[PDB]
């Protein structure tokens, strides 16, 4: 999941 | 810690975190529906990358859980780009500026029509409410925190959106408005926020049968899709 | 002549006003038959509806074209926002009639129903927790008539104007602050926006029980839901 | 429309 891994980094 | 700021340092930390405005791939040199669907769409992409990095600046947002986060961003996402994209065509009656090589009338995709006039109509409601950028990123921040908020961590919520309406008052408190305009010009902003949600669910509709259509999105742009 | 009463006269004229509380047709329900009892009910009940917004205090100053424009934009949301404030008492459950009081198992038996019954029961569990009083209530679901087709004026704006004057004015007499004010204001308000979510997700669902002909909805009902597409 | 009529009575 896209968003899910852009607010990680 | 975002409860601790004061009226003007939420201001400077919202104004601070505002995301770039991003040029087009638009080439004047050449005149249709599925390339100018092409364009906003790859631009509304490259947006959601620098909206995602700009919601973690927005006070309270990174002290919600991760799940928390991926469903407010899901739910608002339209919201905010259709509010950023109206506040960037304040100064251009009648036309929506997209992007600065991008400014489109209403003359230049099906049922796209109904909702660009929508668009303009906020645009116009804008300028004519003579919208400050102060009021804008607090109206901005607003609908991030409050779109997904009703679909403890409610109650941090519900605390950070009254400090944003605390900020909004002392805005127009400062700009000489009585108290009694105060509070009319707070419920005119964000009766605002009603129609910019329509819009959204409009949006949403269209970006899905668009989908269907199979006419070119991405990744990023689809997932946020199958999540409404 | 809206623009000249008080805002107790304002309170008094919306609370005047009100829709009677109607009754449903009254067996466990099926599909078909909870959506027959739903939309004959929202068929009446829309009869009052109009009835109640030449009521509502500068509605009738408006043109003709203008008037129905307003209520073919806001007619879900009105009967959501009433829906919602009936069940306020009745915590974990929707009050769609006195005699038909459904919770969340009974909205699946219609798909797609289930989401917007929880946000339904959200929006009033919300009321509930801000303790929402019936005078506030009919300036809000005014507000709803007036605002949701505004922007597809200047009366109008003075009108809602007048409301915002209203609220405060309920809220300052309840003994809330300056501060306090203001953010129950801004609370409010911003409810708004879920009701009108909920009702462009009850247009949709509406609009493709039509599609399936499920069960045939009345004219009128047919004609507030062709006017959004 | 029946709006219409029910608006005007
Ligand atoms: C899917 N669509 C066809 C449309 C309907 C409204 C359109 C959006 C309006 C707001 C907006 C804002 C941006 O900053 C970039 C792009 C867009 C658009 C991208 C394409 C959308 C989503
Ligand atoms: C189309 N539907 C099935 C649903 C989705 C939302 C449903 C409405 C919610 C609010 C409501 C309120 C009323 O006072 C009466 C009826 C209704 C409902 C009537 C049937 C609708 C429109």
């Amino acid at each position: 999941k896209i968003l899910h891994r852009l607010l990680q980094d | 810690l975002a409860l601790s700021l004061t009226a003007d340092q939420m201001v400077s930390a919202l104004l601070d975190a505002e995301p770039p405005i991003l040029y087009s791939e638009y080439d004047p040199t050449r005149p249709s529906e599925a390339s100018m669907m092409g364009l906003l769409t790859n631009l509304a992409d490259r947006e959601l990358v620098h909206m995602i990095n700009w919601a973690k600046r927005v006070p309270g947002f990174v002290d919600l859980t991760l799940h928390d986060q991926v469903h407010l961003l899901e739910c608002a996402w339209l919201e905010i780009l259709m509010i950023g994209l109206v506040w960037r065509s304040m100064e251009h009656p009648g036309k929506l500026l997209f992007a600065p090589n991008l400014l489109l009338d209403r003359n230049q995709v099906e049922g796209m029509v109904e909702i660009f006039d929508m668009l303009l109509a906020t645009s116009s409601r804008f300028r004519m409410m003579n919208l400050q950028g102060e009021e804008f990123v607090c109206l901005k921040s607003i609908i991030l925190l409050n779109s997904g908020v009703y679909t403890e961590e409610k109650d941090h919520i519900h605390r950070v959106l009254d400090k944003i309406t605390d900020t909004l008052i002392h805005l127009m408190a400062k700009a000489g408005l009585t108290l009694q305009q105060q509070h009319q010009r707070l419920a005119q902003l964000l009766l605002i926020l009603s129609h910019i949600r329509h819009m959204s669910n409009k949006g949403m509709e269209h970006l899905y049968s668009m989908k269907c259509k199979n006419v070119p999105l991405s990744d990023l742009l689809l997932e946020m899709l199958d999540a409404h």
